[PDB]
């Protein structure tokens, strides 16, 4: 009886234990993957833009090349 | 000993909190300084009213609590307002941009960034406790810090506490108030969030005050103001138990015990009488049968919802003021012969009753009666599903035709996200239908 | 301490923003010299989100005024409110822009740019907490179109999280003549698709439009059409410039009106409609096509989304009573799997001269008619490759013009999508 009690209280530890290991490994995952995220829209938004600048400049050594002839 | 921490989270739990703290002042003889003349142990204690007011060596009592918000508008108002020297500065927290109406903002985005600061102010007020008890967590469904920072910090929460109990006051929408088209995202996100984080939660639906101040107190068009008296009266009549004490006083604790019958099922419906206006309250005394009678309408609900389509598995009183045993024991007589109450036949049919004796309280300009006695019932109905039936089906509209979801994803979201807690809500629906049927 | 940096470019934007300004300072009650001789706290609250304070408790526009060649902002400064503004906030060129986007965005404009952005992150860097810019510009001309879609680009570029919001005036052959109008409204409308994250549609044809057939005037001037104008955007700034619950910043207004990241083009309206009323009647009237500053019938589309704001001192009862009754009468009109999708704010504090107003903003599907209408005439010369040479002058090339072009088709394509969708 005595080794009984002694098992069902570490048994209550054990899974408070668990919970807050799962919690805190839950929460550093999502955490991770939405920081993730987030930086790629940005990336992906300035990526773009940076190819609009590209562009312009092609569009004034266009108008650079055209303009003695 | 015994002693609770409130958590105020955005613009929706902050004003409500200071509805809530400005009526335990009154309740207790606290006065806007702190101080309170008829407590006689300066600088600490152990009475009741202490599991919600520390003491400093110069007489202040001070709230257990720590308001929160993303910017500073509300907030600052408590900051300059009546009540400002109640509060130490390092309780009233801000940020400078809010969520902007998105759970994705306040759970991460801007969130993250005021988290730490925040659990460090919980645990001064935590430090400060011999036998903390556990949280109060005050936040609508529909802002984006009510719902994305308040996940956040339930979370965090649950790992720096444990299984610490943790209690929500959740403002559930109403167009009538309502400010963002989102809100039915916000408000299925932060339930899925911290469904696992929570022990009991109190959804107060604000559609539901709005009618009880229109109907039962002929306010013409109910604000923030009216809906937040009334529901600090609610409030404070779910937390007399902690706060006062007297022989028939029963531990909210052990109301909790009869309404959570599994950890999902943890949403109890509150119903409160009487709502009643000077003007009519005049000349006329509202009974203990009367006011116990008035729990079984619906009309008196703090959700929409139809408990008579419904089964209970508990039913729980909670009796203020003037309100002896013979008369309460008289009142549920009565009700269990008049009214059909159906019970699943897994719960036993006896409803759990307390009894505090201190009378409710008002707030000087507001619409309420003062009453001499007051009730507020609590019970565990498979009805209470109704109010997600309802959020679960405006999310659907919008989410098939994923509109508004790259403000979510834009901010590091991921559409599996809302699927997964829209399914979580699926089957907290299916568990409440299955509480409800009948045994083999 | 919610900061808008407002940039006005081209004759029209410099034009139209001088007038916002002028409205405004008066609501708030500031004189042309920066001081505040007002009668109510409720004008100073949110002060900031539109100045800068500075000594002496001067009060000082967060604007700054670009353009291309100097006339409209000379005019702007020797105007009645020309002191207000920050002397070092003008900046402008000398050779102008010829009614060429072309010029406006890769050449002349190009050459500008930089030193309109050394502006922008002056009056950026001193925000407390910076939401965003809002840019007034026509679509027709050269530089507002050209050159303020330049600027939202490279602006964008520097502040990408922060929302980027335009008043952009549309063209119509009734209010100008000019005949490349078509091509740099539609050059501009690929840009503001892509890049900003709500655009009001000011639209000359309505203009032009309400005033000759509802306010009567037979030669409507310019200053008739902008009179137009600065109501409508006082009337969207409302919840931005005073207290209020409601799409109080630009973020939560976007988030509430654009369900789609590129349908974020609104109609505004405005009531009374007047030159020389019970709630019921100032709400008809602002869901009514006659009072929208966008040429289009909502009754052709539906509505995505709406914000309305009423001001003046009203009955709250009676404004939700009926903002209810409008949506159930004309629930055809509202897509179904948007609910609750109609937003009401009300404002304590009317406009100048009026007891209350009215002021609407819909994301309807019938905005695509202001589209068709910009592409039509858009076809007609690209089709027969007329008056091209001005562009490719530049070093423009062909495909950019059928992008743009096929873009906006897309846009088109869009909203008609989204109004044949259904619940079920
Ligand atoms: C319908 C197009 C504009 C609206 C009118 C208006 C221009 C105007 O108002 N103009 C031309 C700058 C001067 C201004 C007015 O002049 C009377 C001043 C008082 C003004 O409105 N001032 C306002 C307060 C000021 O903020 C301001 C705003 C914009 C520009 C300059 C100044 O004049 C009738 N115009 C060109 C016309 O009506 C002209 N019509 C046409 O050109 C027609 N084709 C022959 C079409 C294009 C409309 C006729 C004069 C032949
Ligand atoms: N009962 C009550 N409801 C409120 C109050 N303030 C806001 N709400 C409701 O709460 C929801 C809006 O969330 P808020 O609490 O204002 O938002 P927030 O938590 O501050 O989040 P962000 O502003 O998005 O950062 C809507 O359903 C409002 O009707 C209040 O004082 N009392
Ligand atoms: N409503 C309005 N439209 C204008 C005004 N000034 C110019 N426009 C319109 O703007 C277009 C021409 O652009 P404009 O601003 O003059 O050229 P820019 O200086 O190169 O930007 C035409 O369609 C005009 O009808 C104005 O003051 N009010
Ligand atoms: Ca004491
Ligand atoms: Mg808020
Ligand atoms: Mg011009």
């Amino acid at each position: 009886k005595r080794e009984h009690e002694r098992e069902v209280i570490q048994k209550a530890i054990e899974e408070n234990n668990n919970f807050i290991k799962m919690a805190k490994e839950k929460l550093a995952q999502k955490m991770e993957s939405n920081k993730e995220n987030r930086e790629a829209h940005l990336a992906a938004m300035l990526e773009r833009l940076q190819e609009k600048d590209k562009h312009a400049e092609e569009v004034r050594k266009n108008k650079e090349l055209k303009e003695e002839a | 000993m015994r002693e609770c921490i409130s958590i105020h989270v955005g613009q929706a739990g902050v004003q409500i909190g200071n509805a809530c703290w400005e009526l335990y002042c009154l309740e207790h003889g606290i006065q806007p300084d702190g101080q309170m003349p008829s407590d006689k142990t300066i600088g600490g204690g152990d009475d009741s009213f202490n599991t919600f007011f520390s003491e400093t060596g110069a007489g202040k009592h001070v709230p257990r609590a720590v308001f929160v918000d993303l910017e500073p508008t509300v907030i600052d108002e408590v900051r300059t307002g009546t009540y400002r020297q109640l509060f130490h500065p390092e309780q009233l927290i801000t940020g400078k941009e809010d969520a902007a109406n998105n759970y994705a903002r306040g759970h991460y985005t801007i969130g993250k960034e005021i988290i730490d600061l925040v659990l460090d102010r919980i645990r001064k007020l935590a430090d400060q406790c011999t036998g903390l008890q556990g949280f109060l967590v005050f936040h609508s469904f529909g802002g984006g810090t009510g719902s994305g920072f308040t996940s956040l910090l339930m979370e965090r929460l649950s790992v720096d506490y444990g299984k610490k109990s943790k209690l929500e006051f959740s403002i559930y929408p109403a167009p009538q108030v309502s400010t963002a088209v989102v809100e039915p995202y916000n408000s299925i996100l932060t339930t899925h969030t911290t469904l696992e984080h929570s022990d009991c939660a109190f959804m107060v639906d604000n559609e539901a005050i709005y009618d009880i101040c229109r109907r039962n107190l002929d306010i013409e068009r109910p604000t923030y103001t009216n809906l937040n008296r009334l529901i600090s009266q609610i409030v404070s009549s779910i937390t007399a138990s902690l706060r006062f004490d007297g022989a028939l006083n029963v531990d909210l604790t052990e109301f909790q015990t009869n309404l959570v019958p599994y950890p999902r099922i943890h949403f109890p419906l509150a119903t409160y009488a009487p709502v009643i206006s000077a003007e009519k309250a005049y000349h006329e005394q509202l009974s203990v049968a009367e006011i116990t009678n008035a729990c079984f309408e619906p009309a008196n609900q703090m959700v929409k919802c139809d408990p008579r389509h419904g089964k209970y598995m508990a039913c729980c009183l909670l009796y203020r003021g003037d309100v002896v045993p013979k008369d309460v024991n008289a009142a549920i007589a009565t009700i269990k012969t008049k009214r059909s109450i159906q019970f699943v036949d897994w719960c036993p049919t006896g409803f759990k009753v307390g009894i505090n004796y201190q009378p409710p309280t008002v707030v000087p300009g507001g619409d309420l009666a003062k009453v001499q006695r007051a009730v507020c019932m609590l019970s565990n109905t498979t009805a209470i599903a109704e109010a997600w039936a309802r959020l679960d089906h405006k999310f659907d509209l919008m989410y098939a035709k994923r509109a508004f979801v790259h403000w979510y994803v834009g901010e590091g979201m991921e559409e599996g996200e809302f699927s997964e807690a829209r399914e979580d809500m699926a089957a907290l629906e299916k568990d409440y239908e299955e509480v409800g049927v009948d045994s083999v | 301490m919610r900061e808008i940096v407002h940039i006005q470019a081209g004759q029209c934007g410099n034009q139209i923003g001088a007038k916002f300004w002028e409205v405004i300072s008066d609501e708030h009650g500031i004189d042309p010299t920066g001081s505040y001789h007002g009668d109510s706290d409720l004008q100073l609250e949110r002060i900031n989100v539109y100045y800068n304070e500075a000594t002496g408790n001067k009060y000082v526009p967060r604007a700054i005024l670009v353009d291309l060649e100097p006339g409209t902002m000379d005019s702007v400064r020797s105007g009645p409110f020309g002191q207000i503004f920050r002397p070092d906030n003008f900046v402008f060129g000398q050779s102008g822009a010829g009614n060429n986007w072309a010029k406006g965005h890769y050449t002349e404009g190009a050459e500008l740019v930089d030193s309109v952005l050394d502006v922008v992150r002056k009056e950026s860097e001193s925000c407390d907490c910076l939401q965003g810019f809002q840019l007034t510009h026509s679509l027709g001309g050269g530089t507002g179109s050209g050159m303020g879609t330049l600027l939202i680009s490279k602006i964008r570029e520097e502040y990408p999280d922060r929302i980027m919001n335009t008043f952009s005036v549309m063209p119509s052959p009734k209010v100008s003549d000019t005949v490349v109008e078509p091509y740099n409204a539609t050059l501009s409308v690929h840009q503001l698709v892509e890049n900003t994250d709500e655009t009001y549609c000011i639209d000359n044809e309505a203009l032009y439009d309400i005033c000759f057939r509802t306010l009567k005037l037979t030669t409507p001037t310019y200053g008739d059409l902008n009179h137009l104008v600065s109501a409508t955007m006082s009337g969207v700034t409302t919840c931005l410039r005073f207290p209020g619950q409601l799409n109080a910043d630009l973020r939560k207004l976007a988030v509430n009106m654009v369900p789609f990241p590129r349908l974020h083009f609104f109609m505004p309206g405005f009531a009374p409609l007047t030159s020389r009323l019970t709630v019921p009647e100032l709400t008809q009237q602002m869901f009514d096509s006659k009072n929208m500053m966008a040429a289009c019938d909502p009754r052709h589309g539906r509505y995505l989304t709406v914000a309305a704001i009423f001001r003046g001192r009203m009955s709250m009862k009676e404004v939700d009573e009926q903002m209810l009754n409008v949506q159930n009468k004309n629930s055809s009109y509202f897509v179904e799997w948007i609910p609750n999708n109609v937003k009401t704010a009300v404002c304590d504090i009317p406009p100048r001269g009026l007891k209350m107003s009215a002021t609407f903003i819909g994301n309807s599907t019938a905005i695509q008619e202001l589209f068709k209408r910009i592409s039509e005439q858009f076809t007609a010369m690209f089709r027969r490759k007329a008056f091209l040479h001005w562009y490719t002058g530049e070093g423009m090339d062909e495909m950019e013009f059928t992008e743009a072009e096929s873009n906006m088709n897309d846009l088109v394509s869009e909203y008609q999508q989204y109004q044949d969708a259904t619940a079920d």
